[PDB]
C-alpha cells in the first residue's frame, strides 16, 4: 500500500528511538528495583519455607514417559540410558569421591551449628549390587532393573522416629521387589539439610529398589508403591499429592 | 367515530358540562372531576420488564462466550465424574468461576445503564407542559396534567394546546394541525359550527397541536386517551468513531484470542485449557462497557450542565453544544436583564429626565405641560400590562406586573407620575385593539374619549420611533399642532441619537384624532382590512428605559472571544441602541471601528471608506433584505463583530444559513413561532425557558432555564469537556490489556512458570472494568478549556496514534511490569531466585518431575510447585487491579492467597507497581513531548 | 465613617459603617470569610476606582466576625456558642441599631452562608444577595475524610489557603498566597480563626430547593431576593457554587464563574467584580443614571 508499500513518511526512526529510549528508561527501573528487593534475602535459606513442610518422593533415572521403565533383557540400547543415568548420578557417592567427607555416628541426627557444615559419608556399597561395582549394568542385563528412591531435600527438616521406605510390589507381588539398604532403612545421621551454600559437599540418603523378574513372569508390569514409613513427621498420605512422602512406578522387561 | 361537540351550540356546554362560559369552574369541581377521570397528559406506553434489561445483559454479546466455557467447563467434569471415580474437583470450579464472571459483569452493566437511563429521565421533568386555565375567576396556570373535563382554557400564539377545545371565543387562531392532517399550513378558528366532520370544522382544537397566531378560549371535552390524538397509534460523529474503534479493536482481540490458542495446544494444553483460555484472552481483550462508559460521560455531562441552567432534549446536543463556533444572540432578555426602567422623555424640543421615589415629582417636572398629558395618556391606554392586585402596600415600581417588560416599565411610570392608570382605562373604553407584532413593530388601539373638543374616536399609537414618524405629519408642541419639517425631524433624530447613544430602548407615541364626520358613534371598527387612518398622524414623544445587561455576560462574551467562537447580536431593535449595548457588553470590542465610525475619526464621507479597514458592522434589517447570497457571505467573513439590527424574527434564518455556509456550528436564540425554522436550521436551537413559546422549545434543541446568554457559553464550556474526558476512558479501557497478555508472551519466551493464568486474566478484566466510569465521575474540571479554538468534529478524530501508543505501550507496560514484579518476588521469596527461573518452565509444569531443586538446594513436587504458582497468579491479578485503582486516585489528586497490600516488608505488591507509575510520570514530564500526551504519564 | 458595636445580644460583633445618607435607600452589608476580615476582605475591593460610582450611592457596612478585627481578645475557654445559624439571626438587632431599612447584603464564603441564612430567616430585611464561594452543604463524610485524615499535622493557614485558593494556585506562589498567608498569621490572631473553623466546618444543610413550575408550591423554601453567585473558574468551591446554583430560583439567581481568575474573585479581578455587581444592582432599579462600561471608556 504506497509508493514504498509503507508508512515510514520520514517517521518510524523517531518512533523507534522514543520507544528505545523509554523501554531503556523502565527497564533500568525494573533492573535496579528487583536487584535491591534480592539484596534483602539470603543466600543461604528462604525467606519462606512453609510451602515446602513434608518431603515428597521420587525415583531415579527419570523414563522418558511419565515414570515407566521398558526395556528388553536382550538389547543393550533399551537399558542404555537407564545405565547412563544410574552411572552419573552415583559419580559422587563413589569410593573416590567421598574421600573428603567425614564419617558420622548412626541413629541420631546430625545437628550441626557453626561456619564448618561438614556432610556425612553415604557409602554406595549399602546400595548392595544395586551399584554399578558389582556390574556395569545395574541388574538390567539380568533382568533384575535397580531403582533408586530419593527423598526431596528440605532445609532445616528433621525427621522424628525411624525414617524407612516401604515399597510393595502391586503385580500380584510375584517379582518380590528387594529394598537396600536393608529394609529401606533411612539413616538420621544426614538431617538435617543445611542448604545448598552452607552444606557443601552433601550427600543425601538413598534407596535402591531391584525387582527381580524371573523367566516365568517376564514381560509383565510390575507397579512398585514406596511410602515414607516409621517417621510420624513426615506425611505420606494425601489426596491431591501422589507424590507427598509416596511413589508409584510401573517396570516392564520384555523378554 | 366523531362524537364531538363542533354543532353543539354554546347553551348546552354550559349544560353538557356545568360550567359558564365567562369564569370556568371552581377549583373544587376541577379537582373533583379530576379525581374520576385522571391526569389530562396520560397517554401511556407500555415498558420492558425489566427483568428482559438484566437477560439481556448476561446473555449477551461477548457474555455467551463465557457461557459456552463454564457449559464446557461443566461437561467436561460431567464426563470425568462419569469415567473416573473420585474426580479432580477443578473443572467444577473452573465453570462456576466463568459463571460467576458472566454474572458480576451484567450486574455492572444493569447497573451502569439503569443509571445513565434515570439521569436521561430527570430532565424530562424539568419543565412540565403547563396550561393557562380560568377558574375561580381569574386565570392560573396549572401544569399540563391538572387540566380536566370541562374547564375553560385560554390559548394565544406559540401556546401547544392543553386538550382537545370547544371553541367558545377567538380572535384570530390559527392552529398548526400537522400533527394529524398533515398539512403545516395554519387553520383559522373560530367559535361557530363549520363542517359536520369534527376534524374539519372550525370550533374545535385539538389536542397536542398549537395556535401560531393570535389567541382562543375553549371547554375542554376530551383528555389524553380519549383524545383524538390518543385514540389514534442518525448516529452522531462520536458514536461512529467508537463504534469503528470499538471494532476494530474486538478484530485485534479475536486475532490475538487465536494466536494464542494455537501457540498454546503448541506448549502441549489440554484442549478444554486451550479452549478456556482463548475465550478468556479474547473476553478480556474487546472493549466491553466502552459504550456504557460514553453513555455515562455524556448523561453526567447533560446533568451537570443542567445544573447550570441548560437543560439538553437531547444526547447529541451535548456533543454539539462543544463544537459551537457562532452564537446568533438576541439583544431583549437574552444579552439583557429585560426589566426596564424609564429614564427619560423628549416630547418638546427637549430631552427631559426621570426618576423614582416618588415624591418631589423626581427630579423638576410635573404634569405642568399638555404634551406630557397627552404623551402620558398614550403610554397608559396603549399598554396591555396591569398590576397584580396584590402588594398594594408596595411601592408601585417594587410591583409585579403582568405583560412585556416595556410595557410594564411605561405603565410603573405612568402609576408613579400621573397614578391611576386603571381608572384612566376604565375613561377610555378600548373599542378595538391592534396587539404589538414583531412584524409590524407598533400597537395601535383606538379609544372612546369622554373629553369635551372631542371628536369622539381617539387613536392611540405606540412603537418603534422611526416607524411611526414615517407616518406622522403633525409634531404636538406645547399643546399646539404643528406640521412636521425638518427643523422638528432632525431635532427628533438627535434625540435619537443621544438616548439611544446611551444603550436606552427608544419607543416612540403618536395620536390622531379621529375626525367624528367621517367616523361617527357606530361606525365599523374591524381588525382585519383597517379603515382608520393609520397614515398621517400626530407625534407626540419619545420614552426611553434603560435595559441593563445581565451581570454575567460581559464574561461571557469575553470568555467566547477568548475561545473561536464568534457572537452576533440578532436584534429587531434601533442600530443605535443594538451597536451602544453591543459596545456596554462588549460583542464589539474597543479598538475595532464600523464603517460610521472611521468615516467619523477622520472626516470623509461613507462612500470613501475602505471597507477592509472596519472589522466591526451594524447591519439593518432593511439592508439584508436586498442582499444577494454572495453579498451576505462578505458580510460574515470580513466582519468579526456583527451585530443585526431591526431584523425580523424570519430573517434569522438568512442569518443562521448565511452563518452555516462558512462550515460554522451555529447556535441560536428563540423564542417564538417565527424562529422556529431558525431553531431548526441551527445547528443547535436554544430556546427561553422563561419567556419562550411551546412551539419553540419543540422546535429547540436545548433550553435556557433562564433566559441569560450566560448560560449558553457556559453549558459551551461543559460541553467542551466531552472528548478529553472520553479519551481518558478509551485510554483506561485499553491500559489494562497487555498486563493480560504479556505473561503468556514471556512465559513462551523466557521459558519461565506462568505469571498470570486463564481465571486471573478474566479477574483482572473484572476488577478494573468500572475504573473508567468512576474516573469520569471524579473528573472535576480543565483549565485551558475555553482558551482553545473550537473542535473541528468532521475532521477532528476521539482516537489518534498516540493515544493508542499510550495506552498500549506506556502505561500498560508499566502496569505488566510491576505484575511481574510482585510475581518475581512471590517467587524468590519461597527459594526461587529470579535467574533460576529462565528456562525453568519444562521442568517447571511436568507432573512427572517431583524432585525440581530451587536455588536454596530444596526439591519441590508437583503439587508444591503449582501452589506457590497459584498464589503467583493471584498476587498478579490483585497487584494490576489495586495499582490500577490507587493511580486513578492519586491521578485525580496531584493533578485536579492475596499477598499484595501486605505491610511486612511487602513493597513487592501494589508499592512497587505503582512506584514505577510515579517513577515514569517523572520522567516523561521531564521530557515534555510538546505535540502534549505527557498526561496519561 | 464610624466604628459601631452592636449591643450584646447572644454576643457583640463589631460594625463599620462608611455612612447614613441613605434614609430610604438600602445599605451595602458586608461579611467576610473564615480566618478573614473586613479590612483584608472588602477594603480592597470598595475602595477601587471603579467602585467609587457605587459607594457613594450606598452605604457600606462591614460587619466582623465574632471575634475581633482590630486587636485579639478572644475567650479563656472559647464557647464558640454562636454557630451560622446562630450568627444570621443576631444581624436584625444590628440594623435596628443603625437605623438601616434594608441591606443588599454581600458575602464571601462563610458571609455568604450567613447572609443566605439571615435572608432564608428574615425573607424581608434582605434586597439582593452577592454570594462569592458560597457553599449550602454540609462537608458529609466523602470529603470530611480527606479534610483530617491526611491532613492531621497541618496549620489552620494552610488549611485556610486550601479552602481560599486553588490547588495549583497554592502549589505555585505568586506572591498573592504570600501576601494572603501574612495577613492570616498577623492581624487577626489564631485563637479566634480556629474556633471561626471549627464553627464553619459544622454548616448545617442550608434548606434551598428549586421551584417547579405548578407542582412544589407546598414546600419551597428558596429565596426571595435578587441573588449574584460568584466563583473563580479555578477555585476549589466552583462545585459548591454550581450546588447552589442548582436548587435555586433560576429567575432572579445569577452564576458567574470568571474566566481568568480563581480563589477570591473580590481582589484578583475586581475591575470585571465591580462591573457585575453595578449591572446587578442596576436591574433592582438602583443607579439608573449610570454609565455603561465597557461602552468605549464613555
Ligand atoms: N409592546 C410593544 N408595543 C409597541 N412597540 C413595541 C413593543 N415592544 C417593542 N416594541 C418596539 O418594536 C420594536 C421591534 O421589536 P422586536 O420584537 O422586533 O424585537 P425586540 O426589540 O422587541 C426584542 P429583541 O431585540 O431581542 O429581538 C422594538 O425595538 C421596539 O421599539
Ligand atoms: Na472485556
Ligand atoms: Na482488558
Amino acid at each position: 500500500t504506497g509508493e514504498f508499500l509503507g508508512r515510514t513518511a520520514k517517521s518510524w526512526g523517531l518512533i523507534l528511538l522514543f520507544y528505545l529510549v523509554f523501554y531503556g528508561f523502565l527497564a533500568a527501573l525494573f533492573s535496579f528495583t528487583m536487584w535491591v528487593m534480592l539484596q534483602t534475602l539470603n543466600d543461604e535459606v528462604p525467606k519462606y519455607r512453609d510451602q515446602i513442610p513434608s518431603p515428597g518422593l521420587m525415583v531415579f533415572p527419570k523414563p522418558v514417559t511419565a515414570l515407566e521403565y521398558t526395556f528388553s533383557r536382550s538389547d543393550p540400547t533399551s537399558y542404555a540410558g537407564y545405565i547412563e543415568d544410574l552411572k552419573k548420578f552415583l559419580k559422587p557417592y563413589t569410593l573416590e569421591e567421598q574421600k573428603n567427607l567425614t564419617v558420622c555416628p548412626d541413629g541420631a541426627l546430625f545437628e550441626q551449628k557453626g561456619p564448618v557444615y561438614v556432610a556425612c559419608q553415604f557409602p554406595i556399597s549399602l546400595l548392595q549390587a544395586c551399584s554399578g561395582m558389582n556390574d556395569p549394568d545395574f541388574g538390567y542385563s539380568q533382568g533384575n532393573p535397580c531403582i533408586l528412591v530419593k527423598m526431596n531435600r528440605i532445609i532445616g527438616l528433621k525427621p522424628e522416629g525411624v525414617p524407612r521406605i516401604d515399597c510393595v510390589s502391586k503385580n500380584e507381588d510375584i517379582p518380590n521387589v528387594a529394598v537396600y539398604p536393608h529394609n529401606g532403612m533411612i539413616d538420621l545421621k544426614y538431617f538435617p539439610y543445611y542448604g545448598k551454600k552452607l552444606h557443601v559437599g552433601y550427600l543425601q540418603p538413598l534407596v535402591a529398589v531391584q525387582v527381580s523378574f524371573a523367566p516365568n513372569n517376564t514381560g509383565k508390569e510390575v507397579t512398585v508403591e514406596c511410602k515414607i514409613d516409621g517417621s510420624a513427621n513426615l506425611k505420606s498420605q494425601d489426596d491431591r499429592d501422589k507424590f507427598l512422602g509416596r511413589v508409584m512406578f510401573k517396570i516392564t522387561a520384555r523378554a | 367515530v366523531s362524537m364531538d361537540d363542533h354543532k353543539l351550540s354554546l347553551d348546552e356546554l354550559h349544560r353538557k358540562y356545568g360550567t359558564d362560559l365567562s369564569r370556568g369552574l371552581t377549583s373544587a369541581r376541577a379537582a373533583e372531576i379530576l379525581a374520576r377521570d385522571g391526569p389530562n397528559a396520560l397517554t401511556p406506553p407500555p415498558t420492558t420488564p425489566e427483568w428482559i434489561k438484566f437477560c439481556r445483559q448476561l446473555f449477551g454479546g461477548f457474555s455467551m462466550l463465557l457461557w459456552i466455557g463454564a457449559i464446557l467447563c461443566f461437561l467436561a467434569y460431567s464426563i470425568q465424574a462419569a469415567t473416573e471415580e473420585e474426580p479432580q474437583n477443578d473443572n467444577l470450579y473452573l465453570g462456576v468461576v466463568l459463571s460467576a464472571v458472566v454474572i458480576i459483569t451484567g450486574c455492572f452493566s444493569y447497573y451502569q445503564e439503569a443509571k445513565s437511563s434515570k439521569i436521561m429521565e430527570s430532565f424530562k421533568n424539568m419543565v412540565p407542559q403547563q396550561a393557562l386555565v380560568i377558574r375561580n375567576g381569574e386565570k392560573m396556570s396549572i401544569n399540563a396534567e391538572e387540566v380536566v373535563v370541562g374547564d375553560l382554557v385560554e390559548v394565544k400564539g406559540g401556546d401547544r394546546i392543553p386538550a382537545d377545545l370547544r371553541i367558545i371565543s377567538a380572535n384570530g387562531c390559527k392552529v398548526d394541525n400537522s400533527s394529524l392532517t398533515g398539512e403545516s399550513e395554519p387553520q383559522t378558528r373560530s367559535p361557530d359550527f363549520t363542517n359536520e366532520n369534527p376534524l374539519e370544522t372550525r370550533n374545535i382544537a385539538f389536542f397536542s397541536t398549537n395556535c401560531v397566531e393570535g389567541t382562543a378560549r375553549g371547554i375542554v371535552v376530551y383528555t389524553g386517551d380519549r383524545t383524538v390524538m390518543g385514540r389514534i397509534a442518525g448516529q452522531t460523529p462520536i458514536a461512529a468513531e467508537i463504534e469503528h474503534f470499538i471494532h476494530i479493536i474486538t478484530g485485534v482481540a479475536v486475532f490475538l484470542g487465536v494466536s494464542f490458542f494455537i501457540l498454546s495446544l503448541i506448549l502441549e494444553y489440554t484442549w478444554l485449557e486451550a479452549v478456556i483460555f482463548l475465550i478468556g484472552i479474547i473476553v478480556a481483550n474487546v472493549p466491553e462497557g466502552l459504550l456504557a462508559t460514553v453513555t455515562v460521560c455524556l448523561t453526567l455531562t447533560a446533568k451537570r450542565m443542567a445544573r447550570k441552567n441548560c437543560l439538553v432534549k437531547n444526547l447529541e446536543a451535548v456533543e454539539t453544544l462543544g463544537s459551537t463556533s457562532t452564537i446568533c444572540s438576541d439583544k431583549t432578555g437574552t444579552l439583557t436583564q429585560n426589566r426596564m426602567t424609564v429614564a427619560h422623555m423628549w416630547f418638546d424640543n427637549q430631552i427631559h429626565e426621570a426618576d423614582t421615589t416618588e415624591n418631589q415629582s423626581g427630579v423638576s417636572f410635573d404634569k405642568t405641560s399638555a404634551t406630557w398629558l397627552a404623551l402620558s395618556r398614550i403610554a397608559g391606554l396603549c399598554n396591555r400590562a396591569v398590576f397584580q392586585a396584590n402588594q398594594e402596600n408596595l411601592p408601585i415600581l417594587k410591583r409585579a406586573v403582568a405583560g412585556d417588560a416595556s410595557e410594564s416599565a411605561l405603565l410603573k411610570c405612568i402609576e408613579l407620575c400621573c397614578g391611576s392608570v386603571k381608572e384612566m382605562r376604565e375613561r377610555y373604553a378600548k373599542i378595538v385593539e391592534i396587539p404589538f407584532n414583531s412584524t409590524n413593530k407598533y400597537q395601535l388601539s383606538i379609544h372612546k374619549n369622554p373629553n369635551t373638543s372631542e371628536p369622539q374616536h381617539l387613536l392611540v399609537m405606540k412603537g418603534a420611533p422611526e416607524r411611526i414618524l414615517d407616518r406622522c405629519s403633525s409634531i404636538l408642541l406645547h399643546g399646539k399642532e404643528q406640521p412636521l419639517d425638518e427643523e422638528l425631524k432632525d431635532a427628533f433624530q438627535n434625540a435619537y441619537l443621544e438616548l439611544g447613544g446611551l444603550g436606552e430602548r427608544v419607543l416612540g407615541f403618536c395620536h390622531l384624532f379621529l375626525p367624528d364626520e367621517q367616523f361617527p358613534e357606530g361606525f365599523q371598527f374591524d381588525t382585519d382590512d383597517v379603515n382608520f387612518p393609520i397614515d398621517n398622524l400626530c407625534f407626540v414623544g419619545l420614552i426611553s428605559m434603560i435595559d441593563p445587561p445581565r451581570a454575567a455576560v460581559p464574561d461571557a462574551v469575553g470568555k467566547c472571544r477568548s475561545a473561536g467562537i464568534k457572537v452576533i447580536m440578532v436584534t429587531g431593535d434601533h442600530p443605535i441602541t443594538a451597536k451602544a449595548i453591543a459596545k456596554g457588553v462588549g460583542i464589539i470590542s474597543e479598538g475595532n471601528e464600523t464603517v460610521e465610525d472611521i468615516a467619523a475619526r477622520l472626516n470623509i464621507p461613507v462612500s470613501q471608506v475602505n471597507p477592509r479597514d472596519a472589522k466591526a458592522c451594524v447591519v439593518h434589517g432593511s439592508d439584508l433584505k436586498d442582499m444577494t447570497s454572495e453579498q451576505l457571505d462578505d458580510i460574515l467573513k470580513y466582519h468579526t463583530e456583527i451585530v443585526f439590527a431591526r431584523t425580523s424574527p424570519q430573517q434569522k434564518l438568512i442569518i443562521v444559513e448565511g452563518c452555516q455556509r462558512q462550515g460554522a456550528i451555529v447556535a441560536v436564540t428563540g423564542d417564538g413561532v417565527n424562529d422556529s425554522p431558525a431553531l431548526k436550521k441551527a445547528d443547535i436551537g436554544v430556546a427561553m425557558g422563561i419567556a419562550g413559546s411551546d412551539v419553540s422549545k419543540q422546535a429547540a434543541d436545548m433550553i435556557l432555564l433562564d433566559d441569560n446568554f450566560a448560560s449558553i457559553v457556559t453549558g459551551v464550556e461543559e460541553g467542551r469537556l466531552i472528548f478529553d474526558n472520553l479519551k481518558k476512558s478509551i485510554a483506561y479501557t485499553l491500559t489494562s490489556n497487555i498486563p493480560e497478555i504479556t505473561p503468556f508472551l514471556i512465559f513462551i519466551i523466557a521459558n519461565i512458570p506462568l505469571p498470570l493464568g486463564t481465571v486471573t486474566i478474566l479477574c483482572i478484566d473484572l476488577g478494573t472494568d468500572m475504573v473508567p466510569a468512576i474516573s469520569l465521575a471524579y473528573e472535576q474540571a480543565e483549565s485551558d478549556i475555553m482558551k482553545r479554538q473550537p473542535r473541528n468534529p468532521k475532521t477532528d478524530k476521539l482516537v489518534n496514534e498516540r493515544l493508542i501508543s499510550m495506552a498500549y505501550g506506556q502505561i500498560g507496560m508499566i502496569q505488566a511490569l510491576g505484575g511481574f514484579f510482585t510475581y518475581f518476588v512471590i517467587l524468590a521469596e519461597n527459594g526461587f531466585l529470579p535467574i533460576h527461573l529462565l528456562g525453568l518452565r519444562v521442568d517447571w509444569d511436568d507432573r512427572w518431575i517431583n524432585d525440581v531443586e530451587d536455588s536454596y538446594g530444596q526439591q519441590w513436587t508437583y503439587e508444591q510447585r503449582k501452589i506457590v504458582e497459584f498464589t503467583c497468579h493471584t498476587a498478579f491479578f490483585v497487584s494490576i487491579v489495586v495499582v490500577q485503582w490507587a493511580d486513578l486516585v492519586i491521578c485525580k489528586t496531584r493533578r485536579n492467597r492475596m499477598y499484595p497490600l501486605k505491610p511486612t516488608w511487602w513493597f513487592c505488591a501494589f508499592p512497587y507497581s505503582l512506584l514505577i507509575f510515579v517513577y515514569d510520570k517523572v520522567r516523561k514530564l521531564i521530557i515534555r513531548r510538546r505535540p502534549e500526551k505527557e498526561t496519561y504519564y | 465613617c464610624q466604628e459601631h458595636d452592636i449591643e450584646t445580644t447572644h454576643g457583640v460583633v463589631h460594625v463599620t459603617i462608611r455612612g447614613l445618607p441613605k434614609g430610604n435607600r438600602p445599605v451595602i452589608l458586608t461579611y467576610h470569610d473564615i480566618g478573614l476580615n473586613h479590612k483584608s476582605c472588602f477594603n480592597a475591593f470598595f475602595n477601587f476606582e471603579d467602585m467609587q460610582e457605587i459607594t457613594q450611592h450606598f452605604a457600606v457596612c462591614h460587619v466582623d466576625a465574632p471575634g475581633q478585627q482590630e486587636g485579639a481578645p478572644s475567650f479563656p475557654t472559647g464557647y464558640q456558642y454562636p454557630t451560622m445559624d446562630e450568627l444570621a439571626e443576631m444581624l436584625p438587632p444590628v440594623l435596628t441599631h443603625l437605623s438601616l431599612k434594608s441591606i443588599i447584603g454581600i458575602g464571601v464564603g462563610a458571609g455568604a452562608y450567613i447572609l443566605s441564612r439571615f435572608a432564608l430567616n428574615h425573607p424581608e430585611l434582605v434586597e439582593g444577595l452577592v454570594l462569592i464561594n458560597v457553599d449550602p452543604c454540609a462537608k458529609g463524610w466523602i470529603d470530611w475524610a480527606a479534610s483530617k485524615l491526611s491532613g492531621l499535622t497541618t496549620n489552620v493557614v494552610d488549611i485556610i489557603l486550601a479552602h481560599h485558593f486553588g490547588q495549583e494556585e497554592l502549589q505555585a506562589n505568586l506572591d498573592l498566597i504570600q501576601t494572603y498567608r501574612m495577613h492570616i498569621a498577623q492581624d487577626i490572631n489564631q485563637d479566634n480563626l480556629q474556633l471561626f473553623l471549627n464553627s464553619y466546618n459544622g454548616r448545617r444543610d442550608l434548606e434551598i430547593e428549586r421551584p417547579i413550575l405548578g407542582q412544589n408550591d407546598n414546600k419551597s423554601k428558596t429565596l426571595k431576593c435578587s441573588t449574584l453567585l460568584v466563583v473563580g473558574d479555578n477555585s476549589p468551591a466552583v462545585e459548591a457554587v454550581v450546588e447552589c446554583n442548582s436548587r435555586l430560583n433560576p429567575i432572579n439567581t445569577t452564576l458567574l464563574k470568571m474566566a481568568d481568575c480563581g480563589g477570591l474573585p473580590q481582589v484578583v479581578q475586581p475591575g470585571k467584580l465591580t462591573e457585575a455587581f453595578k449591572y446587578f444592582l442596576q436591574g433592582m432599579g438602583y443607579i439608573p443614571s449610570a454609565s455603561m462600561t465597557r461602552l468605549a471608556r464613555s
